[PDB]
Parts: C-alpha cells; structure tokens; sequence
C-alpha cells in the first residue's frame, strides 16, 4: 500500500502520475477528512477494472466461471458447423 | 497458426447469437487474431481482474465480448463466451 | 467522462478530490504522454469496485445469483435453529 | 427492530459453516445491525456493483461476508450469503 497526503501527492504530483503506471499500483490519498481521501490509478489499470466489472455486472464472468469448471469437453474453432446453428 | 484456438462447447449457443446478431464477421476476426496472437493490442485487448487469474477479452462490438484464457506452454486459445447476455 | 490534464489536475488537486467524492464519478487525467493517464477515484467508490472484484472472484456473488433464482424459501434469522444445524 | 431479516433457505449452509468456525457471534451482530438499519456506516458496509441492483455486505471477518439485499418497502432484508466461497 502506497499511501500519502493530499499536500504531499499535489507536489509530487508528476512523479506520482509515473509512478502508478510503471508499478501498475494504486496510490492512496488520505487527508484529513475521509470525505476526500481518494485513488489514483494508471489509466490502463482503471480501464481493466472497468472493463472487469461490466463483464461481471452483466453475469458474463458467472457463465465462463461455470463453463471453465464443466466438463463439456471442447471444439477446435475452425470445426465449428456455422449452418447448424 | 502460432495459436490453436478453441471454445467450451458449453460456449456454443453463444455463438448461435453471434451468428443470427450478424457477428460472425466481426466474431472470426478476433479468433483470426487469437490464432496469431492473443496478446495484440488490438480489438479493445483487455486484461480482466484478477490479472493473477490470467482472463482476457476482446470486443465483437460495444456490448459483446469474446472472453477467453491462454494456455502459454501449449500454444493454445480457450475461448469461454462470446455473448455477454446472460442468457 | 470528466476530463483534465496533468498540469491542471495538480493546480485544482484539492477541488478534485472533493469533486470525486462528492459526485461519486471518477476524474480522467489525459496529457501529452499517454503512458502517463491516469484516474482519480473517490475512496469510498474505490472500495465498492474492489469489495466487488473479490466477491465475484470468490465465486460468492454467483452462488447469491442461483439464491435468488431458486426457491427454498426463507426462514426469518430468529428462527434458525442453530443448535441442529 | 425495524426491518424483518429472513435468510434464504439456500443460504443455510453458510450457517453451519459459520458455527463450526466460531464465526455464530460475529455473524448475529451484522443481523442486529441489518434489523435496525441496513445501511449503516459500520461493518465495512459497501454498496456493491453494479449499484443500481442495491446488493450489499458486511464483513464478518477479513474473509467472509453477509452478502445482503434489502426490500424498503416492506422492511425486510434478505440474506444471500454469509459464508464467502462458491458453494
């Protein structure tokens, strides 16, 4: 856990901004009031964070989690019968 | 093929959505990828949370993904939905 | 989408954090190196996606998910017997 | 009291869990808190996504949580889980 100030983070704000993309870790903002203790994170993080709770907000990751554990065997894709469904 | 790529036959109804939403087009191009390689930046490639599990996806439009993990070692795709209803 | 650059981000820090906390939408750092974007989030919102990242990971929300489609019932919390159970 | 808390018939099996892990006193505090105010800010209480379906938690300890939904209209929560594993 990386955690510093908001005064602190205001003045490295540069290098904090490098920092959360090339060690892909959140920095944790937390001053006085918890009201506006905050995250920053690299925008590739957030962008699979975000694209991780949409698949599981739409109950996408709860069928391939069942699908990954089943043991329906599997299909080389180019065998695939399109015509039939 | 650098990949073979293949899918859950559990997966298979989704791509009888895929086909009648006239996604296969678009569907065959990302597995046209995946058989070359399944990490290009391309197709909105993204690495799902928990990144340690190793799951990915890419878009077949604005709603629908292909979700699918790789087996590294054997040079292998294993696609797990390509529908991203719930049913 | 709530957009800024580095430069401004650092001048307006202390507003911001305010702002992602008080609207509860995340502010989108965008400058001249990409590698470099970046995303504030409010804490409390931080913690919801990342409560929610490992619930569904454990498989947890998927078996309250089936709960909810099923129909066993319920027992009001008082009457469990827990001395059987 | 203000709300009615009733647990799925389902969900049962958490409990069992929860009393052979010594977990029975942790566990009826949340549902002290869930009969008096569902929402309060203690417990690790947390609105979970996608939020617009209002499912919530407590933690019961670091590892286990009462996953919860709440009917205000009628004033009665419903607990899904207390026992965070996928059966």
């Amino acid at each position: 856990m990386i955690i510093t100030s908001p005064t602190e983070a205001r003045k490295d704000f540069y290098q904090l901004l490098k920092n959360v993309n090339n060690n892909h870790e959140p920095i944790y903002i937390s001053g006085n009031n918890a009201e506006n203790n905050a995250v920053i994170i690299g925008l590739e993080d957030w962008k699979s964070i975000q694209e991780t709770i949409y698949l599981e907000s739409t109950g996408t990751m709860d069928k391939v989690r069942e699908r990954e554990k089943d043991n329906s065997g599997t299909t080389n894709i180019d065998d695939i019968d399109w015509d039939n469904l | 093929s650098n990949y073979t790529v293949k899918i859950k036959n559990s997966a298979k109804s989704d791509l009888k959505k895929i086909k009648h939403s006239y996604l296969k087009k678009s569907f065959l191009e990302i597995v046209e990828t995946l058989k070359n390689d399944p990490y290009k930046i391309t197709q909105s490639f993204e690495k799902l949370e928990p990144k340690y599990l190793e799951r990915y996806s890419r878009r077949i439009n604005h709603q629908h993904r292909v979700v699918y993990t790789v087996d590294d070692r054997n040079k292998e795709v294993l696609i797990l939905s390509a529908w991203s209803h719930y049913d």
